[PDB]
């Protein structure tokens, strides 16, 4: 066997190669990758040279982060919310050069730091959650439903401004989906059109921590 | 050192007369306790003289900069600068153990400072601008109108602690956990 | 050797009760709290005393703590010294036979100058720290504060025998062997 | 590890102390550190310093100029004599300072009496104006004054609240706090 | 150290003027040595000038409280207070060395204090109180009638160790391991 | 590690305090060590000293001229006295300067009053001759002037900035900044 | 490691400060830890001492004598009495100098006035001669003179330059320097 990324890659030379965690690897492993990333080269441990002069080569790192992320930096400063951001890439940026060779780091073509998620976009990030909900309730015969308010709901309780997306793929699991999965079971909502309205409304703003969704399945 | 438990449990510790050297002390303990658990309440024993006005306002400006919450806690004095750092704490936080002497008084020169009438004329200008500096801190801390402030701080006004939380020095007189 | 002692939960007075001394007895005593809150603190006194704030931080500390303090005087308990050697637990506050308590009100080291609006304060709280002290000494000794006052009215050496018999302590440490 | 030393490993410098031969010396020996480790990363300069000292001044002022490293400079409670040159001496669009800092400009001095021939006080004292236009011409490249008005301001003792240090152009922001408390 | 090797073979080391900081070490070497094991012989060596009286007393309950022995000799100097602790040894012990100079007198004031006649009356039936307890202490350690002690103590008493040991200071004069 | 050993571990030596048997001591060492570790490597020298000490001069002196390292010289906010000496000390296309040091250089004094006889004040009086005269005539072959100069150059307190310490031969360079700031 | 320890690593004792009872001590310790190390390697002796102390002297003065090592006594900047007769104490064949050192030879003096009746002033002068005689006798089986003109040129401060010190038997070169500079 000649390895199982030079095969995946001589199989199909135009990919998208991603390398997820990729700071969890041993430092002697990007070695390896070097020259992948500047001659398009990985000749396996059988001699055969493989093409990666058409890859998309990804690293995915959560280094600068996996500490950072938690607010507040260690003494004065001024500014937060894009000023936090500079303080984001300035960590990245350096825990990247203490971690990597600078000869790893020079062959990269785009080093992306990437934005915390904005309390917009996560608003943005329940249509698309809900519809991988909605998704798997097309094949019940039923419809999902989520109402604005609804929207509003999930997106504030969902919102820590330091993970962003999955603490919310948690809320809507722990609020919507384990609240609809046992009304499938009871067979309160079962093929029809659950509507998913918010009650106490949480008069929209403010908490809205007591606050409660309810599911009602009609047509 | 039983200090560096303390501080390990995120309490910093005062202590000492509030001067350049004991403040510069704990404007370092007070950001490596914010950049460790920025949400976690940084606790503040006080045993303090006091003395020392931009050193008060170094560590009070400090304490209030972090996000940690600064629980202040008196432990037998907090006499001038100190006081200023007890009230300085958290509303809903600030403790005092029960026989704590907070010690509230007008900002002092120790000693005499010489000079020209127009240097003299500056000197005052600024322990005017520290008295009215220290009456508006003990203002917002404390609930007062700083005028009630400057009437108590007229002279020395020790407080007990039981009646430096009537007087929103501190908010609670710390009870004691076993009964001795 | 009093890192072993630490470890067995002795804190030691020792020295001279000032700010410097108060704030390394409550550091000793809120660590041990933590260590083991249910196992007694042993306090050695050999001090001198002095300090009434510096008195009141070791004092309330002690009296925080979920832990009974073992009070035990070791050749003297003077002024402050003493009101921490009355301040441990009932059933406890040993004394060494040999060992000397001393009681007296609170005085001023030196004078302390100011106007007589100033010296009115700083009067009126030499009586409140001497009431302080009297009051904080009578539900200690069982006494009546009163009784304390006149007897702190001069300096009181108490033999151990007879500061059991003043409440002081409680009981006159035995020797192990005779010797 | 010390807390100063996790301020050194975050890139905070400390004046801390009275300006001097022997804190100029720890500082400059850590700006050069902090140059050598990051030369892109800001050094932040922490001042509580009551001042004093004018080539320990420009030991630190020049060294602090010298780096690669833009120098974050924020006053803590105070910033007198030496040591609020050193706070203007910042990075522009840097120099923070708390808002109970206390910024205090005032003209070189001899500290006591040197005695000598007046030809001895002659160079003692056009090194004392030396020191006080040099005092001035730094001051005003970094507050953006004309010197002479620096001058008339630091003929007595001018102490500055922050608010109005920033107005001056010691410091460039007040710095807000991150909780209100 | 050599005093840490001494001190691991059990011998507490007087050393220096009996006050508050020599008494306090003495105390907490006692107490270790009796943890370690307390059925074998702690020894003290003793070459103090002496002082203090409370500090005295507070090494001397504490060698007495011990379940261990003390073996004190007197190295070149035990002199009041210090010649206390040496007769405070256990009998068929209490060693000191020929050329020893064990030196009892009654306790003294350091210098002046002053006070109203209310006070010095009770400094001074405190002074009475530290000679009748010095000398009841040197009477059942030297087998003497405290009323000997007390004429005896009435100046300064100089002893020589080999007239110490008729005296009940010491009980042998420590006889030299190789002639030299 | 201290700040001044990551200096000494770039073979930067540092005068920084008073020149006197306990600082010449040190220095002395410093260079001798460095001349073991790499003889061919340059030893820099940072110089902000008050001076002071004859001596303890000559000690430094002719210990980094006994070294086969060039010694880079490089004033930081002061070379007084026995430090401006030793800043010419360095070699020729070396010996930098901070752009507001202050170099001093004045005839060799004696601090207080020494008491003797007349025959014995003759012979320090000869010896502060000798020393006055080997200052010059160090600060001559090492800034090119001739000593005559140097003897009524330093007949007073002369300071000199670092840009009229280059014209006057103490230093070579005076030092640009690496940032603007 | 200090830089003092490297050079006692390499057989480096160093005298350094004022010849007294807590300096003597020291270095009779250094000479006797290197004398058990290496007895056949040459130990050397860094002296910039101002002197003082004859029985100090003469502890430092024996021990670099019993010693089977051979002594390379090296003046820094300074050897005064006693440290200009330890200086001369070295192995013939070595005792450098650096070529600014200043040694200077003068008779022994008691530090202040010592009182007493005249039967003790007869002996602690009898003893201030014992000491004079013998500071010159050990400085001419050393330097080759004839003890008459020790006495007579150390009859008063004798300053020696080392190109003079080599001249009168005290050191025998002086020390060219390894780099030009
Ligand atoms: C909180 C206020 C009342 C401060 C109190 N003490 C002061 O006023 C202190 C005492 C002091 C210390 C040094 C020099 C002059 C004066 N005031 C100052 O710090 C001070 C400093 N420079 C000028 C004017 N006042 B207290 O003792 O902390
Ligand atoms: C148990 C109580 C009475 C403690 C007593 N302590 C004192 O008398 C001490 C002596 C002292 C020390 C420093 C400055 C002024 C006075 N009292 C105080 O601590 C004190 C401090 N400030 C004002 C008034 N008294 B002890 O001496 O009797
Ligand atoms: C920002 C500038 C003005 C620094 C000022 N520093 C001084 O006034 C200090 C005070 C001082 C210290 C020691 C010896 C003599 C004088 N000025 C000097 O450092 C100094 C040193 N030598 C000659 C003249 N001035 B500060 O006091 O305003
Ligand atoms: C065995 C007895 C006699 C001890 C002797 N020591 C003393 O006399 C010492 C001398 C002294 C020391 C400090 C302050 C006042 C007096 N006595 C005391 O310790 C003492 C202390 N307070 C009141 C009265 N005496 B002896 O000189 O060592
Ligand atoms: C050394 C040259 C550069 C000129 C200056 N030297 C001095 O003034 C110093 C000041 C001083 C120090 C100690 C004892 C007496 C005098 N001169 C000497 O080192 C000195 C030492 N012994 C005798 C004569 N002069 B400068 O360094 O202060
Ligand atoms: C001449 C040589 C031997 C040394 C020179 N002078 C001495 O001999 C020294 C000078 C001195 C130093 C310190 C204290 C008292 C006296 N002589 C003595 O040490 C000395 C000691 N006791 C009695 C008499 N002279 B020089 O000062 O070291």
């Amino acid at each position: 066997e000649g390895g199982q990324l030079t095969e995946k890659v001589r199989r199909k030379p135009f990919s998208v190669v991603l390398f997820d965690a990729i700071e969890k690897a041993h430092q002697e492993i990007y070695n390896s990758l070097l020259q992948v990333l500047e001659d398009g080269r990985l000749t396996d441990g059988q001699g055969r040279t493989v093409d990666f002069k058409n890859t998309v080569l990804i690293f995915t790192s959560n280094l600068g982060t996996s500490d950072i992320s938690k607010p507040v930096g260690l003494g004065f400063s001024k500014g937060g919310g894009e000023n936090d951001y500079e303080r984001m890439k300035q960590k990245v940026n350096d825990e990247l050069k203490k971690h990597f060779r600078p000869e790893f780091l020079n062959r990269i073509d785009d080093i992306i730091v990437f934005h915390q998620l904005t309390r917009e976009e996560i608003i943005r990030m329940v249509d698309l959650m809900i519809s991988r909900v909605a998704g798997q309730l097309k094949s019940k015969d039923m419809a999902l439903v989520l109402t604005d308010a609804a929207k509003a709901l999930l997106a504030k309780r969902g919102f820590d401004p330091v993970l962003g997306a999955r603490p919310l793929r948690r809320t809507i699991q722990r609020e919507i989906e384990d609240q609809l999965s046992e009304k499938i079971l009871f067979e309160e909502v079962g093929p029809g059109q659950v509507v998913t309205v918010d009650v106490d409304n949480w008069d929209g703003e403010g908490p809205g921590e007591d606050a409660v969704f309810t599911f009602t399945g009609t047509r | 050192n039983p200090y560096n438990k303390l501080f390990e449990e995120r309490i910093i510790f005062l202590g000492v007369q509030v001067d350049d050297a004991s403040a510069n002390d704990i404007m370092a303990q007070l950001l490596v306790l914010e950049s460790l658990d920025p949400d976690r309440d940084i606790t503040m024993y006080i045993n303090s003289p006091g003395g020392g006005f931009t050193s008060l306002m170094a560590i009070y400006d400090t304490m209030q900069y972090v996000r940690a919450d600064i629980q202040t806690v008196c432990l037998g004095q907090a006499a001038s600068a100190a006081a200023v750092l007890l009230a300085a704490g958290t509303p809903g936080k600030r403790m005092a153990l029960p026989n704590a002497r907070v010690l509230i008084h007008q900002p002092s020169l120790s000693g005499v400072i010489q000079g020209q009438f127009s240097d003299l004329e500056i000197q005052a200008a600024e322990i005017e601008r520290m008295r009215t500096l220290m009456e508006t801190t003990l203002a917002r801390h404390t609930g007062k109108d700083a005028g009630v402030i400057r009437k108590d701080t007229d002279r020395d006004k020790i407080l007990t602690a039981e009646e430096a939380k009537d007087y929103g020095i501190i908010d609670t007189v710390l009870e004691y956990r076993k009964l001795s």
